[PDB]
């Protein structure tokens, strides 16, 4: 390998000499302590290496050795149930080794090299293999972990290991040319993994919340953004997404949050239980945690590590959900790095290439055809935490130009005890028109029109709030009071949803469709009743109202009977009662 | 004794020395001139041709022919021991109380290591400060980072001194495990003047709080790098005490704006390109390396709690310093200029204040069972009365509804009794009694935020501030 | 009052003289140890 | 209540300081009377050897005129120059080849250099 | 209110532009000084 | 060097009612008086030089205009020292360095002046130092740094500007001299930000170290209201330590009256938001009374004319008497408003002219005139019933 | 330019008021032009010819098509000539500098060509000292009969008083005469805005034995009343004229009359007594108790005159 010495130290920058032949953006080790660094500039026999950690105590003349490969991750069995820092270092082993502090220069391996896995071969000698094919199967927490040939490896199989207990490191399949395939490979975090073809997103991502699914839906392989105001339930919403989503595997990325927030998200998850099996939820998740005092390079590489791991699990044929705790902190780290290199600031100090990086990160998501021929998808949800909540900030503006959905959280509804506190104004989704055929084929042929009617009702309710503030609800016309009561009914019976209820936390599409049909039927019959002469305050006490309000909290298998009973009571109640 | 001569360049705070390969990056060196005077310096760049040294103090007498440079440490270290309590230092570990130097148990790097996130645990217990506006409405939890936002002329120093004098733990209300652990206060002051130094010394001596506290004091005329190093020294001592002798430590950092300006001067002296608004681009990470040294650790009983104090330059919360601090910390305590001018001390304005960990350190088992509800009701009622005060000036007192007169009286009595507590020390129970007495003025049934049993237990009491709340 | 102050000063003096008389018993051993360490 | 025992703490701290200063001045005086002893030529050799091997490629050496006869046999085989000096009492100094760096090894300097490490040992012995 | 908001936006934009100009000039002159004092010697 | 620093506990009498009362400065303290050009810094500093209780005055004219510099050199030999009756120049040292004189001399004049002041303090006097413009010295540092090809910190200033400023200001304070005698140096320096921009780095650096801050308002200077001290933007940290002195040398209730006046000013400032929003007519009767009383305080107590023969100087007792008269009038007005009378009927009372003309009475006649003013104030409202 | 030409044409001292001196010689005019256009130059030449003052005038012309580096020397040569005449031949010299903005532009060009460190907006750091080396060459010398008076003219870019050039100039000079575009657009000439303007030497030239005694008090009262009128304008911009009291309406009428009569005079020449009479006629609009800054005896002596009586 390329070996050299230090000739100049100045802050986090180290200037090496004797490094003729090193490659750009490779990982290098500096000094006897072996601090990891990245080569950012080459000139003559001199390479500029950027140290990740602190450089106090280093001296001129200490050796520098280059690994010859860029920043990458280890992909294979053992990633699930794990907690990693920005560059995929298991924090648990670090605590077991060096105690409660994180000393400079700790060396740990991403995948446990000692654990035994039960091998199950799938290929036979003489078969032709090509990047993306499946070689075997390993069980892991109820998942059949498929060992995949690395994408660039192609050849014909010579020998295969028989079924049994083996470690991660053991070579399992050896090809004709002598190349050996083991249970893991390595892949650069800044280069996307190849796929056969990107299928356009035509199926919805059932988030488990009515407002999200019905009014601002996101398709599988789509992207969404969400602000992070205090006391607004962002943590609870993300927790519910992880718990009740359609996704097979969950990847959570924390990229520079406060210490206490990271402590909370690391303590609460292990006590949760996913509803599908009742086992620990942590079995399906990978935690990447980064605090504010960690090195900047790890905070910058965290999202790349997370999305690469998600892409790997997608290549296995699953569906993965990816969450970024705050892309604002990642943008802050990028700005700091850009300031270190004395790059010319573009706007408010952000480098001009911020939008390119954001688009590149957000574009990895999608529903694809894997190289092995199966189907997979990655869904990315990104949180943006602007300085003063101003959405004219460049990071939010660049994010808005590529995401397909925007879920504007607000603390006003949270103060008003409305949960989730997602405003129906300002929030928008671009997948509705594309997802219309799926809705027509699956849930109902008139579901989109029902949703549009609900939207029109909410818009009309918002369209007369000025008189309510000026005068009040009691002194209103019959139609206006009916409309405001309809809006309140919608808010308190379809948009509000409790995530702590054993049966009300999750709501399928058909339940919401039934709720909307019932509300529309009630509203139409109320219009007809007033047209034939009735007072609204008489309608305020119809039993069908308390029936619709109690339409929640029922089991899904109990729903259709409840729906038919409610519809019949609606039809008979507006005729027997004026 | 290895000392280098052969200075080749002296300008500003920087001097260049040749044949200095053996000097490690960041080492502290001693500069001696022809008169025998000794100056301090720190190595900021090492290369094959020369090493760059930043001089602590002025360079008036230096010359290229007689100057010599010698090493002190490869890296800055502080000698620590449990016998530091009751001593004063000048920000680099040199005593200034005239007492003999201490005997170090160990020498530690002042740039502490980061904490492993998986080794942390959630804060669960509170610290009694003696201020009703702080304990009742914005409770401070052990392991929190709760800054105080002050203005230009507001008395932040007096508030800091009072909190340091009165802060204590309450094992009594723990219910179970009722036993005390030793409590210590680490007081770091940066960029203070002579008047403030004298005031702090007198306040910490007169009452006897000195023996339970460690002081790191750095004046305004002192070298900038000492101001930079002071908070790291204080945090090193705090970490050592808390995680080696199971102490409960409270760290008070004064005038973080002085630290930011010292950082700006240092960064400019290294010829680094400034970031936005003239501050270095690494300011966020630099501040994080200070704030994030607080918390609690699984398997250990100690704890560290920080109260940064920073004066908002133009009363602007969009200034980078308070902005980054709000990013890193868990709330803020806001001082009001109106309350200060009206004669109320401490001038803490409850409306713009917040504690982001309050809900987890209060309640049954930790404090009185009705803490959070009382705080919520007080907040709502005060916010309601504030706008009625403004409406009165235009519509008149006579056109008020009966409820609004009660709200006015509640706001005025709240300002006169709850906030305006003066110098006296209030226990949590006494503050709660005062709060219930104030809430009694509002009609029963308007207390929408309070459960009925709590109202039944504690409603119906006249003013206890005059009584002293027996 | 000044009674507590005087008593505290008296106990301070007693403790200080006790420490000094303790250290006077090993002055010589301390000198031997430091001379052994500093001298090459 | 605490400012009262603060006096006790300060008094005991200054008593510790006084006894430690007693020890320090005694060892400083003990190192001062060493050169007149015949053991001093046996220590100049060690000091100059350590200094010279601590500075690669030294040019000359500096010592008192009294210690030159003891070092001249050593300096000549070490291939370096030797210079007399009224200063550099009970100590030696070697210059670099370029003359811009120096190394010194003196008892009164080594004591001040290692007092920080020896303070804990002295305290533990004295009050153990 | 909209007029005040427009004025505030304009003032912030002007201040940011002037800061960028000053930073660019400083970096340019520092680069020239470094080049002359290093490559030319 | 000195022997021991001390706590300042003696007021520095300046002769200006607003400064002597609302924003006091101690004997050894420091003060800064920023403001745009035309605000009145130089006139205030000359007033402090002419009327003060300091033994020796050192006046440092860095970057001063030529004609304004000769103004002092001509007028001072004619004036009289208040303490001894001798000529004023017999206690003054003038260090002059006008704009067209060399820049580095403009840099060093500050150090020369402060060193002379320290010497006179070590002799055992009370010295007051006046720095004409610190901004015009920061300009000199900026020029020299630009000549050196140094990389600046912000707006061209060198990084060490704040350190230099702190080093200069920290020379003040009441000390015990090496000979055991008492002495003190008081520093009052002015800064001139570009365009009045108080966020200018020199102003912010000065704000972090001074004990008193006298901000000057451009609006009050435009309408020719002087000294044009911005009450809302100023502070003084010496109020607490000087109270024991006030309780013995002036009156036992002086802190109470000062706090009451500050509270009334704060109330008027708060009501001014509504005044601007809806106009003074929408206010109630008591609010109109508060606005009128605030205007009366601003126009007849805080306002001071530096050129009048009698208004130029004011003793502490005169300000105390005026404050007492205003507070008694305000209490009587509150009592009247509670009894149904309406504002604009009290506003035309005869006693208001007698109150307004109080600041023009000689120091000798004031002890009586105050008594008859109080009698008239008491008799007015009660006779009106 | 018209204001400067009018000042040069009409300026004179009043020996009778001071009680000393007789028939002072007319002011000598030193005229220095920097980057002047042909239009303004021709206007100035015609004005000076018509007033018959070219025989007492020294002209330095640096036209706008001349080299831009010659402007470094022009004010220095003009002031050298002025100082020589005043302090060695007892002349009374008036100096007019056409546009210091162009001088600053030339200074910036030369500085930036030298790779200097810009101070602000690209202007050199030493600009304050460079300008002070120009402005401070004026005044009166003890023991000599001559004098030098400077009236620089400079254009504020987009009327920004915070621009570096006006800022430094105000920090150096002894006051300013700030014109206002609002008054100019209303047809008022000369469009002098009294509030932003200032004179630092006014108190040395007024009072007993120099002018009429009530000069300073009348000035102060006019300032206060005009400021109050402008404030009432700001208020009536919101709460309408109908809701005003009588006091505010009187102040508003005073402001209108002040702008239309005291400022707007045209090309006519007014003696000091006539100006004081107009000021008193304007002040007599307000109630007698509102004139607090003026001593009662002055009010008794002068207050009461009607404005419409003045014009014939
Ligand atoms: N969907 C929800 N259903 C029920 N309770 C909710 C819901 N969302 C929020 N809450 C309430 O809010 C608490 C925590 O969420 P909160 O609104 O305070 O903000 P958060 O998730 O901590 O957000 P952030 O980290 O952005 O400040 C929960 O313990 C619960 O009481
Ligand atoms: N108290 C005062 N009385 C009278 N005139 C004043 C007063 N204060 C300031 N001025 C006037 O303000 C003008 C400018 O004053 P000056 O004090 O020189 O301002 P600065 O020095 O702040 O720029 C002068 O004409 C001066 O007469
Ligand atoms: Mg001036």
């Amino acid at each position: 390998m390329i070996q050299g010495v230090i000739q100049k130290i100045a802050g986090p920058a180290v200037i090496a000499k004797g490094m003729l032949g090193a490659r750009m953006y490779d990982i290098c080790k500096v000094g006897e302590e072996g601090l990891v660094g990245e080569i950012i500039r080459l000139d003559g026999d001199t390479a500029f290496v950027q140290v990740y950690e602190d450089t106090s105590g280093l001296k001129v003349g200490e050796p520098v050795v280059s690994t010859g490969l860029p920043l990458a991750v280890e992909l294979g069995p053992g990633m699930l149930n794990g907690i990693y820092d920005g560059i995929q270092r298991p924090l648990e082993r670090i605590r077991e080794k060096t105690g409660i502090y994180i000393t400079r220069g700790v060396v740990v391996h991403a995948l446990d090299r000692e654990k035994k896995w039960a091998w199950t071969p799938m290929v036979k000698p003489g078969d032709e293999v090509r990047g993306g094919m499946v070689l075997g199967t390993v069980p892991e927490f109820g998942f059949t972990h498929k060992i995949l040939v690395p994408p660039d490896v192609r050849g014909r199989v010579k020998e295969v290991k028989p079924a049994g207990e083996y470690t991660v490191e053991e070579p399992v399949v050896v090809l004709e040319d002598g190349t050996e395939l083991k249970m893991y490979h390595t892949w650069p975090v800044r280069r996307a993994r190849p796929v056969q073809r990107k299928l356009d997103p035509n199926t919805p991502f059932l988030t488990g919340m009515r407002i999200l699914d019905v009014l601002f839906p996101v398709a599988m392989g789509g992207t969404a953004a969400i602000p992070g105001p205090f006391g607004a339930g962002k943590s609870v919403t993300q927790q519910s997404l992880a718990k009740w989503s359609n996704a097979d595997v969950v990847v959570y990325v924390g990229c520079g949050e406060r210490g206490n927030e990271m402590t909370d998200v690391l303590v609460e998850f292990p006590e949760l239980t996913d509803p599908k099996t009742g086992g620990p939820l942590m079995h399906r998740t990978v935690l990447i945690a980064n605090t504010s005092n960690m090195p900047v390079a790890a905070r910058e590489a965290s999202i790349y590590v997370g999305v690469t791991i998600a892409e790997y699990f997608r290549d296995q044929g699953f569906s993965v959900a990816l969450m970024a705790d705050s892309t604002s902190r990642w943008a802050e780290a990028l700005r700091e790095i850009s300031s270190r290199l004395e790059e010319m600031p573009a706007e408010e100090g952000y480098p001009p290439y911020l939008a390119a990086r954001l688009a590149a990160f957000y574009e990895r998501a999608g529903k694809v055809i894997t190289l092995g021929g199966e189907e997979g998808a990655v869904t990315i949800v990104g949180a943006v935490s602007p300085p003063g909540g101003d959405m004219s900030e460049p990071v939010t503006q660049s994010t808005l130009r590529i995401v397909g959905a925007f879920w504007r959280l607000d603390a006003s509804l949270a103060f008003r005890r409305h949960f989730p506190a997602i405003n129906w104004n300002g929030s928008y989704s671009l997948f509705t028109s594309a997802l219309d055929p799926w809705y027509r084929e699956n849930v109902a042929e008139d579901y989109p029109e029902l949703r549009d009617a609900i939207s029109e009702l909410l818009q009309r309710e918002a369209g007369l709030q000025e008189i309510v503030q000026l005068v009040g609800p009691d002194a209103l016309q019959d139609a206006e009071r009916l409309v405001i009561e309809v809006g309140r009914i919608i808010r308190e019976d379809f948009l509000q949803q409790n995530a702590y209820h054993e049966v009300d936390a999750y709501c399928s599409m058909k339940k919401a469709y039934g709720i909307m049909k019932m509300i529309l039927a009630f509203y139409k019959e109320a219009e007809a009743a007033i047209k034939r002469g009735v007072s609204i305050d008489e309608i305020l006490q119809l039993p069908v109202l308390e029936r619709i309000g109690r339409a929640r909290y029922v089991s899904e298998e109990e729903f259709p009977a409840y729906f038919e009973e409610a519809m019949k009571e609606i039809q008979g109640a507006f005729k027997a009662l004026a | 004794k290895k000392e280098y001569t052969g200075i080749t360049y002296i300008s500003g705070p920087l001097l260049f020395v040749e044949n200095a390969k053996d000097l490690a990056y960041g080492a502290i060196v001693d500069i001696k001139d022809g008169t025998g005077r000794v100056r301090g310096g720190q190595v900021i760049e090492v290369s094959e041709e020369y090493a760059v040294i930043q001089v602590f103090e002025e360079t008036t007498g230096l010359d290229l022919a007689t100057t010599s440079v010698s090493l002190v440490e490869d890296v800055a270290r502080l000698g620590v021991s449990k016998e530091m309590l009751g001593r004063r230092f000048n920000g680099i570990g040199k005593p200034i109380d005239g007492l003999p130097p201490i005997t170090p148990e160990k020498r530690l790097p002042i740039t502490g290591l980061p904490l492993n996130p998986v080794a942390r645990r959630k804060p669960e217990q509170f610290i009694q400060t003696g201020i009703s506006t702080i304990d009742v409405m914005n409770t401070l939890v052990r392991g929190q980072k709760l800054p105080i936002f002050s203005g230009s002329g507001l008395p932040a120093n007096e508030i800091a001194a009072q909190i340091a004098r009165q802060a204590t733990v309450r094992p009594d209300l723990s219910g179970e495990g009722e036993k005390e652990e030793p409590f210590a206060v680490v007081f770091a002051a940066m960029g203070i003047t002579q008047r403030e130094l004298s005031y702090f010394i007198q306040e910490f001596e007169r009452t006897g709080a000195l023996s339970r506290s460690v002081l790191f004091l750095n004046k305004a005329d002192d070298p900038t790098i000492e101001r930079i190093l002071t908070p790291r020294m204080a945090l090193t001592v705090a970490e050592y005490l808390a995680f080696e002798h199971d102490y409960h430590v409270l760290v008070i950092l004064t005038d973080m704006t002085n630290y930011c300006e010292a950082l700006r001067e240092i960064g400019a002296a290294r010829e680094e390109i400034p970031g936005r608004r003239g501050y270095p681009g690494y300011m966020y990470t630099d501040l994080a390396t200070i704030y994030e040294r607080a918390g609690v650790v699984e398997g250990k009983k100690g704890s560290v709690t920080q109260i940064p104090i920073l004066s908002m330059p133009d009363d602007d919360r969009t200034h980078p310093i308070p902005d980054l601090t709000g990013y890193i910390t868990e709330g803020q305590i806001q001082l009001s200029r109106e309350l200060h001018r009206k004669g109320i001390y401490p001038p803490i304005d409850p409306l713009p204040s917040l504690s982001r960990l309050m809900n987890n350190g209060v309640g049954k088992g930790k404090t009185r069972e009705d803490h959070k509800q009382v705080s919520d009701q007080l907040y709502s009622a005060y916010a309601n009365g504030v706008d009625i005060r403004k409406l009165v000036a235009i519509i008149g007192e006579d056109a008020l509804t009966e409820n609004d007169r009660r709200y006015l009286q509640f706001a005025d009595a709240f300002e006169r009794f709850f906030i305006n507590q003066g110098q006296q020390n209030r226990s949590i129970e006494e503050s709660l009694q005062i709060a219930w007495a104030l809430l009694s003025m509002l009609p029963q049934g308007e207390l929408k935020r309070i459960s009925k049993d709590h109202i039944g237990k504690y409603y119906g009491q006249k003013l206890e501030e005059i009584w002293g709340a027996p | 009052t000044e009674a507590l102050l005087a008593r505290y000063r008296e106990r301070a003096e007693a403790e200080a003289k006790a420490v000094r008389e303790k250290a006077m018993a090993r002055l010589d051993e301390a000198v031997a140890l430091v001379l052994k360490e500093v001298l090459p | 209540e605490s400012a009262g025992e603060l006096l006790v703490a300060t008094a005991r701290t200054q008593a510790r300081g006084e006894v430690l200063e007693e020890v320090r001045r005694r060892v400083r005086e003990a190192l001062e009377a060493l050169p007149q002893k015949p053991e001093w030529p046996e220590v100049v050799r060690k000091l100059a050897l350590e200094a010279l091997e601590a500075l690669p490629g030294a040019k000359a050496l500096v010592a008192n005129p009294e210690d030159l006869p003891h070092l001249e046999a050593l300096a000549r085989e070490r291939g370096v120059e030797l210079q007399a000096e009224p200063a550099l009492r009970l100590g030696v100094r070697a210059v670099g080849a370029e003359g811009k760096t120096q190394v010194e090894n003196s008892l009164l300097a080594r004591l001040d250099r290692a007092w920080d490490a020896l303070s804990s040992k002295v305290a533990q012995a004295l009050w153990g | 209110i909209p007029g005040i908001r427009a004025q505030i936006r304009f003032i912030q934009q002007v201040l940011e532009q002037r800061e960028r100009e000053d930073t660019f000039r400083l970096k340019r002159i520092k680069g020239k000084i470094e080049a002359r004092e290093a490559e030319e010697e």
